[PDB]
């Protein structure tokens, strides 16, 4: 029972790990997009400042 | 994987290589001109690995590689590495063999002649291309930008050429070439980042510095005033993420690097900068040419993407130029990619379909033919 | 007993030796790496009594024997005792004469050369092995763990070498060897148990303590808090049965023993512990390597079976490591055996059959051949 | 003790501290850049014992101390420890309180800027020195050496700057900073002495290896010939007496340590060595300035005391140079102390008196004054 609970808890952890791992992949991909969007934004904003200077 | 035997176009320089099919509006393969080699002894068995890594492989596995470029200030000195870069770019990424297509390669007008002699030879002898044409980069810039007339200031990775063209003709006596380039700007930045406490001495580190420059640096319209502020306040610093999770913040170094293009003395070069060479090329052209060249200062190549550069160039040139005269900067979105775009435009012209050296004219004459047929 | 002339694998360290055949999952037999010798004349009838004992006989009869290990802090100096240990494991449990099978032995890259050379000499001259191969324990651990990249912290019985590998390549400038190992943790425990009223001095007392350590001790994720309670209450003590029926209990001293891996000053060592060496091997590598090694701290050797050791190693490194990048401990239930398993994996690779020193090469070159072919 | 308010001169590197007064031709005393601290719990009462020891005190009582270096790769990171080293140097050996005398400190130009600001700041704010001057280390070797032209290769304990100087001018675009220095050579020796069966890891042991290197190692004019014999015969081994009466002998490892200066891959560095950087410093200078630098490869600092180092540097550069010119190594007796000696020369020049930062100027401007007044 400790072993079944262990395999199960290991799976609670493995599944929780699969889920956090899925989430870690999502944070890495989304946060990378956050930063790319933020960088694209910084770019758009820097371009905006120049576009406004151009305006 | 294309269904037509169009000419292939490939702007392969000292930095990056851009390639695609003639007639399109963008390169399809954009890779570094790099062949990487391990600087470590393999320890584990059955690890795969390469003898050498090419293009994106070279940067992807760079943590243990020394990375070399085959092209030095515009000239190929290592054509074995070029064959691998071209093979990868053409066969693996563009999905085409030159064997079934004419190919267009590019070079500055005063690029040493051996450069054209080898680009022609490798495509005819190792890739069996049916035809070849080495193009002038300034020509391609003018086609890409919608011009026949202007000064092409090509700010390259290894060299700045600077050539005036009027009505499609070169004015070669007015070429003002400088040993001032994007690669020197990178070297300058790492020395000043060392001053800040962040030393970069290995290839992986060199690559980081080039990445910092490309994402964080700018010129703005007035350097000395921008530096007076950046040197006085933290509000001008920008953070960059280093590969190991650590960060570097960069202050006035953010612009001192790009500024070398206007102040070459920053890297020990005996030059007045890119705006003065643009001006001198106009100045040495005939008086009835000058007005059209002042109205058309044409950007080509990279570094043209620094915030404030199109405007910095117009400002610095109008400051040297005479009054009454109109000084304009041509700084199209086809920046850094304008040589490739021009290659596509030139290759697709009906007036250019008789210009490639055939695999017959080449076989009879040898590679010296490039100077009889291309430029 | 064995169907094929596969390589034999013998991870013979300063504590235990793991012997079996390549291609399998586990050693066929595990013996202490010892030869025992009596310091007493037997009195009773039916007590055996040998001039010398090997392996499990030496441990079983240890009450009147001094037990010597052939290995001092990672190297075999007692080549006569390693011949008995090898003969016993090979012929009595594996049921093999090495003459008919290749043999794989282990060490680390900064381990003194005498070890790989004497091991090679004995297997070829005493056992007539047809081939030999001395492997790196870090290499074997990464194969067992499903890695090509990572830090292998071989927390052995007499030494920790700590060897970083990236993409299958050695990074030798970053190897950080420590005179910190499981045998020292046992010695700490003997001294602290003496303070508790249970003195241990002789070999048979240094072993029982070794058993106490393996069953009662743990690392403790948080030392100070665990100690504040363990040093204050019997509810944190565990009981051990001594050979004469006496009972010893251990409180905060239970963790004090393994704590030496995190606080080597406990045994008079000028070191901050196994996580400092792990941290530095990663830090001494290039920045495009660092992030992959942080995410792959790989366990090898024993002491890894400590309730809290993996929990603590990941905590200790993430606390030192840069943010953003992942820090991970790779601590599979294949602890203490990750090298043997790796031995089997390497020995059985088809590409590894080109790595062997053959008997003919040995007879021509002598034992120095191991340095031409291994690593 | 001192009859004039001359400048005090001190070279505080990652290795040694050289100190004397301006006007002499040698430092009066040499101390290691070390602050030592007990790593043991005192047992006897009334034993005195300092909280910290400095310089020679730190080495003399090192048996129970851990010894730390406040300077890394040329930069002071621990100013508190340097204040203690400086106080000892100034008050106990030079017998001068800085308040009554100017002080000259020095650094290589690519040393992160924080170092020159702190050297200036500590001397003005904790010692109240009436004046300060942070000098260029490369320059000081040239003054001591009798030259205004040459490549100054200041390979020290933690880093090499390597700067070409012509007619008293720097050529800053041709500086080759490299992470190769005497401290790495020591680390390389510790790894290869471990291979021989002599592991050195603790402070006492690390200091022994630095002493072994300094007395037993050599470069070897011909690396291949020396390892072929040294690795094959005891006739090329040299004995060193260890502090406890035991001995160590070293064979080809004797030259493999300094070999790293020519072979940086031994310590994990992506470099071709000190002669490649010397060559490149020359090559990146103007055509009319490379014919004077070839004839003047100038040594600076230590790691230059090797039995063959000057012999090999001349050979390696002449082998790279396009003949024609003389290639010469300038390797004066003022070795390892040419930087200190130059400091004496510079501090005392009549043409340098206006270069001193006075305390009043410092107090008005703050620590940044070093960039307005020194270099
Ligand atoms: N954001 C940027 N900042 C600075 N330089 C840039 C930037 N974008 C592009 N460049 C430069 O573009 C160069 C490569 O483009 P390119 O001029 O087309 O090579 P080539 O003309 O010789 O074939 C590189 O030196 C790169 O640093
Ligand atoms: N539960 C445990 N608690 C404490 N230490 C352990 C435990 N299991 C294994 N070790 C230690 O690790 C060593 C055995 O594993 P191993 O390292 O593979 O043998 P070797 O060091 O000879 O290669 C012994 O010193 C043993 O005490
Ligand atoms: N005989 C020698 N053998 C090896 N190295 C030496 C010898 N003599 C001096 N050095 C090295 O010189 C270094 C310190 O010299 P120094 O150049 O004055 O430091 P710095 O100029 O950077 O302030 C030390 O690492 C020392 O080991």
């Amino acid at each position: 029972d400790a072993q079944e609970k262990l395999e199960l808890a290991e799976k609670k952890a493995t599944d929780a790990e699969a889920d956090v791992a899925s989430l870690n992949r999502r944070i890495q991909l989304v946060e990378e997009e956050l930063d790319r969007a933020q960088e694209r934004l910084a770019t758009a904003l820097q371009k905006l400042e120049e576009a406004e200077k151009a305006a | 994987d294309e269904d037509e035997t169009t000419a292939l176009v490939c702007d392969n320089g000292s930095g990056l290589v851009k390639a695609g099919f003639a007639g399109d509006d963008a390169p399809r393969a954009v890779f570094p001109s790099i062949v990487g080699r391990p600087r470590h002894q393999g320890v584990m068995v059955g690890m795969g690995q390469k003898d050498s890594y090419v293009g994106d492989e070279a940067q992807s596995k760079r943590g243990i590689l020394t990375l070399k470029y085959p092209i030095e200030h515009g000239i190929i000195t290592n054509w074995d590495d070029m064959e691998k870069i071209w093979h990868h770019t053409f066969y693996n990424e563009l999905r085409v063999a030159p064997e079934e297509h004419p190919t267009l390669l590019t070079e500055a007008p005063l690029n040493p002649k051996a450069n054209r002699e080898k680009m022609t030879q490798i495509m005819f002898e190792t890739f069996n291309v049916p035809a070849m044409y080495v193009a002038i980069q300034a020509v391609l810039s003018l086609y890409a930008s919608g011009r026949t007339t202007g000064i092409v200031l090509d700010s390259g990775d290894g060299v700045t050429h600077n050539v005036p063209i009027y009505e499609g003709y070169a004015l070669p006596h007015a070429i003002m070439r400088l040993d001032l380039a994007g690669r020197d700007l990178t070297d300058y930045l790492m020395k000043i980042l060392t001053e800040r406490g962040y030393s970069f001495v290995t290839t992986a580190e060199r690559e980081i510095v080039r990445d910092i420059k490309e994402k964080l640096c700018y010129v703005a319209l007035d350097f000395e005033n921008e530096m007076a502020t950046a040197a006085s306040s933290s509000s001008l610093e920008k953070s960059y993420e280093l590969p190991d999770g650590q960060v570097i913040t960069i202050g006035n170094e953010r612009f001192r690097c790009p500024e070398t293009l206007f102040q070459p003395s920053f890297i020990g070069m005996e030059s007045a900068g890119i705006h003065e060479t643009t001006y001198n090329s106009i100045m040495k052209c005939d008086i009835d040419i000058r007005k059209d060249l002042y109205a058309n200062n044409v950007m080509s190549g990279g570094t043209t993407m620094y915030p404030g550069i199109a405007d910095r160039m117009q400002k610095e040139i109008t400051a040297l130029a005479p009054s009454t005269m109109k000084i304009k900067i041509i700084a199209p979105p086809e920046r850094k990619y304008s040589v490739w775009i021009g290659g596509s435009i030139l290759a697709s012209l009906s007036t250019f379909q008789q210009m490639w050296i055939t695999k017959q004219e080449y076989d009879e004459a040898g590679p010296s033919i490039v100077h009889r047929k291309c430029f």
